Order: structure tokens, then sequence, then C-alpha cells
RNA sequence: UGGGAGAGGGUGGUGGAAUUCCCGGAGUAGCGGUGAAAUGCGCAGAUACCGGGAGGAACGCCGAUGGCGAAGGCAGCCACCUGGUCCACCCGUGACGCUGAGGCGCGAAAGCGUGGGGAGCAAACCGGAUUAGAUACCCGGGUAGUCCACGCCCUAAACGAUGCGCGCUAGGUCUCUGGGUCUCCUGGGGGCCGAAGCUAACGCGUUAAGCGCGCCGCCUGGGGAGUACGGCCGCAAGGC
């Protein structure tokens, strides 16, 4: 449930925050963390690459385990589930009875006591991963691999899944969050369930300043600059567009499809996206 | 606890070692969800009226049970979760209904 | 011609004997009227509901095309 | 659902003498174990409305009981609703 | 070229067609009140239906068609009469099997069927 | 305390028919649609046919002059949770009762907020017809919405145009559901036809609109008007 305020000033007005409900420990683990380099949208050239970014609070990087099937077969307790300002979803921490701790993703529905495991005879269980290929038709899944052991890669932002939708020989089909179908590899993990924090969408920053806090500097529009600066500059007064939307560097903005069009993984998207 | 009849239709095209393990999980669990076994009856092959999963046939168990009562749902979800069980209908037991 | 009467004493509550049960089906598989199985209305509501259930486990037809 | 056993242990629990069923005491116990019962449903079940008209009625049936049995005896009714903690 | 077959009548009120397949069900060819002449509300007629069975099983025959299963669809007017055709064009007519789709309660209909 | 019937309510699962779209196949000159047409779709291969898949929505037969609920209403199947109600036993309480200004809850559809979902249908809207004209009816399209969760709205030909409870006043017949000494009788419900009686008539008639008591709500010529003003409610629409 997200949380509101009372309209005490005229920016509490509007704010909602998390409710942080699913948190049971409010420190990282030493371990797990590292310093997250912050690059104000800098590469190496020391340009601005990405334009807005830069003085949000400080972060700690959580080292997230997006591979699993690096311990299978062993188990571990849920020993609690964790604020990650690196990311939407929380994170839970996993004791293995090994002794090693991991951090996950954590998916709607884990539990904090319960126990989680990773292998091609898991239990088919909220929490666990397997390759998709033991996975049964229909369930719905998170933290999926795009390729074998390279790491899972979709369906990671608070709330998202993908759905096992069929099987065709080496493949899975799955329904990405965007509801591309698309054929993932047997061979590649999924962990079961779908990521947590879901009320995340439903957040209302409130003001400018919580913008700042999240490093997400201003924006300015093509259209309050000028024409050295931008397709839509100058003009006298406001202006319309006067052409066609475009971006910056001059492409068009409202339409122009921009994959790659003879992109090797072609032959394994299904169906483009919807909506 | 009340009585039940579990019914259950496994893949018919199995082998009698696969049947017979489906057997084993299906048998585990009525156990695992506290469900104590009474009469069974399994008339195996048996033509249907119409395909189930694409297929003329299917393999037929059945099994009058006590159990928990808080425990049949999360049971049928259990004997559903394999691949080879292709219906499960856990019916409440009763009396006979007699005409002539 | 009313099947009740074509037939011995039965159960109206037992799904998986589809022997009886195919009886009460019109040849196109519907389930067959008061008027021709004879019926009172007590029984033929456990009829229909027992039939419905053995349709479900496979036993008997949702529907039957007409042949001529 | 409640179970014949934990109604008589109640029946038993609340009668004024050994055989004794139905007396206020024994009427107004066995609604406040279905009251308290309903109630937790229906914090489950919020839009059974339809039960909820049944838990009205029986708060009703409870009340009329309780009024009839603080006016014949007052030790017996201060008694019951302390026995059951029902006032509120 | 194959012997027999499957002989499928949809009989709208508007219309007749009827397409003979093979026996695994692809079509070997079809006709109707269109193919055999007609436009507008004749198309729906009896007369309509029978030319379109005609010309539908004579064009199989060609292929050598020989005997057909038939199945019908549809309650049209030149339903009945695209039976008899069938019949009287110089093929088996080993079945007749009336296959009309009806549902369960589903979808809800046009307007202008309630 | 034993039993009973039921689409009563809530949750979770889950089955087949059909429609739509996509994929594969096979096939070709039209399909569709009306009173008749046209728009539309179709050789860039439609319709009709076979196989695969996706998704939402509604549950055919059973089905009824049926059933359940206080009403609004409720229908595939399964389990759990849960309300009402009827019967038999005549075991317990000892008038503990009826109604009910306010208050509180529930309240079809449309509508509204936030988020889902979207096959079919379809306000608005485009177009074809019809026609003197046709901002319609009929045809081809089509977005909200219709569906789910949660919160609002609080109306209605929300009707039996019939407030609730009790007692009393012929019967005939059909029916649902109990319990009998199971021909038949006795309860509780749903229809019809009628004794007395009512009633302006139409009609009502043990399900009273009959004969009576209790309590509540409402009316006092049509229009203006369910409007204005005020107040209270509502996000708005708008409600009282
Ligand atoms: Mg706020
Ligand atoms: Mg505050
Ligand atoms: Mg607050
Ligand atoms: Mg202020
Ligand atoms: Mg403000
Ligand atoms: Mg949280
Ligand atoms: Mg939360
Ligand atoms: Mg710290
Ligand atoms: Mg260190
Ligand atoms: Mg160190
Ligand atoms: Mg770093
Ligand atoms: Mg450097
Ligand atoms: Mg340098
Ligand atoms: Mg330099
Ligand atoms: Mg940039
Ligand atoms: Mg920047
Ligand atoms: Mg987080
Ligand atoms: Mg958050
Ligand atoms: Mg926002
Ligand atoms: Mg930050
Ligand atoms: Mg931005
Ligand atoms: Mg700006
Ligand atoms: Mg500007
Ligand atoms: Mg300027
Ligand atoms: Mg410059
Ligand atoms: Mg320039
Ligand atoms: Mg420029
Ligand atoms: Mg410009
Ligand atoms: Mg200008
Ligand atoms: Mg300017
Ligand atoms: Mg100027
Ligand atoms: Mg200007
Ligand atoms: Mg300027
Ligand atoms: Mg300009
Ligand atoms: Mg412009
Ligand atoms: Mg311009
Ligand atoms: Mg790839
Ligand atoms: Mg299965
Ligand atoms: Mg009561
Ligand atoms: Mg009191
Ligand atoms: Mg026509
Ligand atoms: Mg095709
Ligand atoms: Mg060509
Ligand atoms: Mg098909
Ligand atoms: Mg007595
Ligand atoms: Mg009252
Ligand atoms: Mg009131
Ligand atoms: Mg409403
Ligand atoms: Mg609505
Ligand atoms: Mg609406
Ligand atoms: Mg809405
Ligand atoms: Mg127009
Ligand atoms: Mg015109
Ligand atoms: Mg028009
Ligand atoms: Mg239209
Ligand atoms: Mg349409
Ligand atoms: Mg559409
Ligand atoms: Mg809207
Ligand atoms: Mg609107
Ligand atoms: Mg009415
Ligand atoms: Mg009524
Ligand atoms: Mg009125
Ligand atoms: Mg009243
Ligand atoms: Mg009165
Ligand atoms: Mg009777
Ligand atoms: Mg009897
Ligand atoms: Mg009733
Ligand atoms: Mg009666
Ligand atoms: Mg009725
Ligand atoms: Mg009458
Ligand atoms: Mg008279
Ligand atoms: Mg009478
Ligand atoms: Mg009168
Ligand atoms: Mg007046
Ligand atoms: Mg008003
Ligand atoms: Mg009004
Ligand atoms: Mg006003
Ligand atoms: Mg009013």
């Amino acid at each position: 449930a997200v949380k509101k305020f009372k309209p005490y000033t005229p920016s509490r007005r509007f704010m909602t925050v998390a409710d942080f409900s699913e948190i049971t420990k409010t420190e990282p683990e030493k371990s797990l963390v590292k310093p997250l380099k912050k690059t104000g949208g800098r590469n190496n050239q020391g340009r601005i690459t990405v334009r807005f970014r830069g003085g949000g609070h400080k972060r700690l990087y959580r080292i997230i385990d997006f591979k699993r099937w690096d311990k299978v077969g062993i188990p571990a307790k849920v020993a609690a589930i964790e604020y990650d300002p690196n990311r939407s979803a929380r994170i839970a921490l996993l004791h293995y009875v090994d002794g090693e701790k991991r951090y996950i993703i954590a998916p709607d529905g884990l539990q904090v006591g319960q126990q989680v495991v990773a292998g091609p005879d898991a239990p088919i269980q909220v929490g666990n991963a397997l390759p998709l290929r033991f996975i049964p038709v229909g369930t719905v899944v998170h933290a999926v691999e795009l390729e074998p052991k390279k790491g899972a890669k979709l369906a990671r932002a608070a709330g998202t899944s993908a759905q096992i939708q069929g099987r065709e020989g080496d493949y899975v089909i799955l329904r990405l969050p965007s509801g591309e179908l698309r054929k993932v590899h047997g061979e590649c993990y999924a962990t079961v369930g779908a990521v947590g924090n879901a009320d995340h969408k439903n957040i209302v920053l409130g003001k400018a300043g919580r913008s700042r806090w999240l490093g997400r500097r201003p924006h300015v529009r093509g259209a309050a600059m000028n024409p050295v600066d931008h397709p839509h500059g100058g003009g006298e007064g406001r202006a319309p567009r006067g052409r066609p939307p475009a971006s910056p560097w001059g492409w068009q903005t409202k339409g122009l499809k921009t994959r790659k069009r003879r992109k090797p993984s072609s032959r394994f998207i299904i169906a483009r996206r919807k909506k | 606890m009340r009585r039940y009849e579990v019914n259950i239709v496994l893949n018919p095209n199995l082998d009698q070692s696969q049947l017979a393990l489906e057997k084993e999980i299906i048998q585990r669990a009525l156990e695992n969800y506290g469900a104590r076994v009474e009469k069974v009856e399994e008339l195996g092959l048996r033509r249907l009226a119409y395909p189930i999963a694409k297929d003329p046939q299917g393999y037929f168990l059945w099994y009058q049970v006590e159990m928990p009562e808080d425990r049949v749902n999360d049971l049928a979800r259990e004997l559903r979760i394999r691949d080879n069980v292709r219906r499960v209908m856990v019916v409440k037991s009763q009396e006979p209904f007699l005409a002539n | 011609a009313k099947v009740k009467a074509t037939l011995g004493e039965f159960d109206l509550r037992d799904y998986r004997n589809v022997e009886v049960l195919k009886r009460f089906l019109s040849e196109t598989g519907k389930i067959l009227p008061r008027r021709r199985t004879g019926l009172s209305a007590k029984e033929q509501r456990i009829l229909a509901k027992t039939i419905k259930r053995a349709r479900i486990l496979g036993l008997l037809p949702f529907t039957e095309k007409l042949v001529r | 659902p409640i179970t014949k056993e934990e109604k008589q242990k109640v029946i038993q629990e609340f009668a004024r003498f050994p055989g004794d069923t139905g007396s206020t005491e024994v009427q107004v116990a066995l609604l406040t174990l279905r009251i308290n019962r309903l109630s937790e449903h229906l914090k489950v079940h919020k839009k059974d409305h339809h039960s909820h008209r049944g838990l009205l009625m029986m708060v009703g049936q409870r009340r009329r009981l309780l009024r009839y049995l603080q006016r014949e005896d007052p030790e017996r009714y201060r008694a019951l609703i302390e026995k059951l903690g029902i006032r509120g | 070229q194959v012997a027999s077959g499957r002989a499928y009548i949809h009989a709208s009120y508007n219309n007749t067609i009827v397409t003979i397949t093979d026996p695994d069900g692809n079509p070997i060819t079809w006709s109707s009140g269109g193919v055999i002449g007609y436009k507008g509300s004749r198309k729906g007629t009896p007369y309509a239906a029978q030319l379109a069975a005609l010309d539908a099983a004579k064009k199989a025959m060609a292929y050598g068609m020989q005997s057909v299963d038939v199945i019908v669809r549809g309650t049209g007017a030149g339903r009945e009469q695209a039976i008899r055709a069938l019949q009287a064009s110089g093929l088996q007519v080993k079945s007749i099997v009336d296959d009309t789709p009806v549902p369960h309660n589903g979808c809800r209909p046009k307007k202008k069927f309630r």
C-alpha cells in the first residue's frame, strides 16, 4: 500500500511513499556491499553522454546473485527482506546452509523464514530457480537469463514477470513484461514468481526535490531552447514544432522505429510488443 | 476430517514404470496432505467421450479418503502439478440416491 | 418409451457409471428432458449434476454430431 | 463450522443446571459463538454482505436476551457478559 | 486425384457455399450461389444451393471424385435442397451429419439477434 | 436434538462449445449484407475446409406456470468459508413480544477515481442505404464501456405500481420441498379458479384488495416542479 500525506505543505498534498512493509532488516550485509561509483552521466572522456543526471543520494551497491545455478541443490533460508536503492524491487537475504550468504531480488510473496532452492529438481514454488525447460508451461517466472549461464537479464523491475507459453525444441516461449513474445533457451534459469514491490508504480514523487534526490536533474524542452541547441529551438513567442518532432540530434522521435534491422535475435522474437 | 473421492486421470501413453512412478508422487501427496486412503479403484485405460490433451484415451484412478477439510484444495493443486496428470476432481463423498 | 423404466435400480449420484448415464443423453449428446427420462423434479436435478461431473471426467460427451 | 462437540461444551458450560438447553444464558452464549465466527469470517470475506445480515440478526437477537436478562436479574447479566467478555 | 472425400455445406440465410475436400480435409473444389451466377438475395434460395451443389460436385467428379461424406452447417433455406443435389449428382453420399456450430452461451450476439 | 431442499453469499481452482486474431496446410472468384442494395472485405488469394496456437467473455442441453434471497438480484463443475429457511421430536427458557421517527448497512444499470484486462458487443463517432429530408430505424466500421480489484455514486416501471406482525372467514385444481398410519393425511412455499365479503369498476379473494388490533411510511386539484432558494451529501455527474 502506498502511504499518503496530509496536505500540510503544498508538496505533501500529493507526495506518496512506499510502505516498506515487507522490510525486516534496515542495514545491508557488510560483505555484500561495495561502493557505487556515481558517474553523473559522463563517460570516460568526461563528457555527458546521458543528459540530466547527477546529484542524488549516496548509495552502496548491494551485490546481487543473478546466476543462482551457481549453487544447485544447496538450499537456503530467507533471512531477511531489505531495501535496495539500486533497483525498484526489494532484495532478499539468503542464508545458505553451506553458510554462504547472497542476495536475490525478492519475489512477491517470499516469506522470511522460508527456504528456497535452485536446480532441475527444485520444487515449482515461489523463490526457486530452475532451468526454464523444467518449469511447467503457464507458470509466471522472473529474473530470467537470456542466454545460458550469462545471468538473469529479464523481468527484474518491481512488479514485473514473464510467463512461459509453450515449448519448441531447445527453446521455451516467454511472454516478456512488454508483451513481446520471445524464444528463450531451455537451459536458461528463471525463478518462480513475479518480482515484488508491485505498488512501485503508484508512487507520486510529489515535488521537484524528490526527483532531485533520485539523481534526476531537470530536463529542458527542445522548445525552450534556441536553434543552436535543438530542432525545436527558437521562434518568436511560443512555437508549434514546425517540422516532425525531433530529438536534439535531429532524428525523428514520434514513431520512427530504431531497432537494428538485420539483427541476429530477430530470429528468436516471435511477436514485437503490444500497445 | 471428512470423506472425499479423489478422481485422477493420468497420461495414457505411459510405460508401467512411469505410471507406477506417477502413482508414487500421488500416494506420497495423499499421505503428505494428511489424507488417509480407504478404498481405491484403478480402472486404468478407458475411452474418453472427447480428447483430453489431444488424446482419445485416459488412465483412471480413484480413491475414497478421509482428510482435513482445509487441505483438500491445496492437495488438488499439488495433484495437478505433474505434466502427466491431466485432470483432478476431488468430490465430497455422499450416499447413493437410488431410482427404481 | 421412458428411460427410467428401461433400467433396474441404479445410483443417480454415481458419476462413474457411464453405462447407465449415457442413456439419458439425446443422440446429439444433450441431457434429456423430464418427459423422456421419466424422472421427477428432485431426481432429475441429481441426474444433471452427475452427468455434468461425468463430462468433466471424460466419460460423457458435451456434444455429439447428428448423423442421419 | 461449529462442531457438535464445541457446541455441547458451551451448552454445558453455561447451563443453569444439568439438563439445561435453551435458558437465557445458554442462548446468549451460543449466539456469542456464532457471532464471533461470522465476525471472523467477514474479516476475510469483506464482500459477503448476505452473511452480514445474518450477523446483524444474531447481534440483534443476543441483545434482546441480554436486555431481558438484565431486567430480570442484574447479577446474572453482569456475570454473563463478563464471562463472555461482551460489552463495548 | 482421389476417389473418396467430404462435402461441406455451409448454409446461411444469404447463401449456400459448398466445398468438397479430400479425406484428410483439404479442399479440392468449391462453389456457391455466387459462382453459379447469381448476385444479391437470390444467392440465398434453394435453386441457388442446387446449382452450387451440382457445379461443386461436377467439378470434383472430374478430379476423380466418387464417394463423399456430407457435412452440413447452417439452417439456411437452400440447405435441404443442397443435399438433394449432391445425392442426385452422381456421387455416392456415404453419410450426412449435421455439425452446425452452436455456442453453449458464449459471445454476445449482434443486436439483430436479440 | 435429529434431519432437509435450494442459481442464497464470499474465496480459490477448473471444464467444454462458440466468436475473434495469429501460424501451417489445401483451394479460387467471389464473400458479406438487406425488403432490395450499397458501403465494406477479396487475385497483395478473401469466403467455405482441415491442423496448430493465443485471449477474453458467457455458461447450451438439464430449464420449468421450477428454486433461493429482505430487496437489488442469483445459473457450467469442484472444494473451503458462511447466511437465511423448512420439517420432525414436543426436551429446555418463561411474554424474553410487534412495529419502528432518527441512526447504520445493503442497494440493477449507467456513471466516476486508481490500476489491470479487452475476444464478442457497442453510446459517441465515420460511412452506406432508406427517405421529400433521415443528425434515426436497417447495413459496414468503431472508442468509452461492458470484464477483474479496490474506493465512490445511491437512482429506477428498485413493481405485486400492494409496509410489517398477529388473529379470524368455503372449497376445487396444478406444483416445489418436508414429515406421516405414505390410498390418503399433515406442514412450509409457488401458481390458477373460486365461498362469504370487498370494490367506482376492472378486479381481489387463507399468498385478501375480506373481517379486525398494533405500529410505521405516505396523499389532499392539474400545471409550474421534483424546478428555485437554503441546507446536507458527492471527485464529478448528480443525490436527498
Ligand atoms: Mg499525500
Ligand atoms: Mg502525514
Ligand atoms: Mg493519512
Ligand atoms: Mg498548505
Ligand atoms: Mg498544495
Ligand atoms: Mg516493502
Ligand atoms: Mg508492500
Ligand atoms: Mg546504514
Ligand atoms: Mg570490506
Ligand atoms: Mg574487509
Ligand atoms: Mg559499482
Ligand atoms: Mg579514468
Ligand atoms: Mg583526460
Ligand atoms: Mg581533454
Ligand atoms: Mg541524453
Ligand atoms: Mg547528465
Ligand atoms: Mg528496493
Ligand atoms: Mg518503492
Ligand atoms: Mg506518479
Ligand atoms: Mg537516490
Ligand atoms: Mg524524466
Ligand atoms: Mg522541462
Ligand atoms: Mg519555451
Ligand atoms: Mg529563448
Ligand atoms: Mg554551442
Ligand atoms: Mg546549425
Ligand atoms: Mg537546427
Ligand atoms: Mg521551431
Ligand atoms: Mg515560429
Ligand atoms: Mg520560442
Ligand atoms: Mg514577435
Ligand atoms: Mg506567436
Ligand atoms: Mg522565446
Ligand atoms: Mg513555428
Ligand atoms: Mg506542434
Ligand atoms: Mg509546420
Ligand atoms: Mg539473443
Ligand atoms: Mg497438469
Ligand atoms: Mg434468528
Ligand atoms: Mg446491552
Ligand atoms: Mg445474399
Ligand atoms: Mg491461411
Ligand atoms: Mg498473383
Ligand atoms: Mg482452425
Ligand atoms: Mg416442553
Ligand atoms: Mg423490525
Ligand atoms: Mg430509517
Ligand atoms: Mg449501485
Ligand atoms: Mg456497473
Ligand atoms: Mg460503467
Ligand atoms: Mg472504470
Ligand atoms: Mg450517418
Ligand atoms: Mg444520405
Ligand atoms: Mg446512420
Ligand atoms: Mg451499427
Ligand atoms: Mg461490429
Ligand atoms: Mg476491434
Ligand atoms: Mg474514462
Ligand atoms: Mg465520461
Ligand atoms: Mg415486475
Ligand atoms: Mg414480493
Ligand atoms: Mg413509488
Ligand atoms: Mg414500514
Ligand atoms: Mg395499511
Ligand atoms: Mg406435500
Ligand atoms: Mg413423504
Ligand atoms: Mg421465495
Ligand atoms: Mg399452498
Ligand atoms: Mg416462479
Ligand atoms: Mg383469482
Ligand atoms: Mg359473490
Ligand atoms: Mg386455497
Ligand atoms: Mg380499493
Ligand atoms: Mg399543485
Ligand atoms: Mg434536486
Ligand atoms: Mg432526478
Ligand atoms: Mg442547491
Ligand atoms: Mg425518493
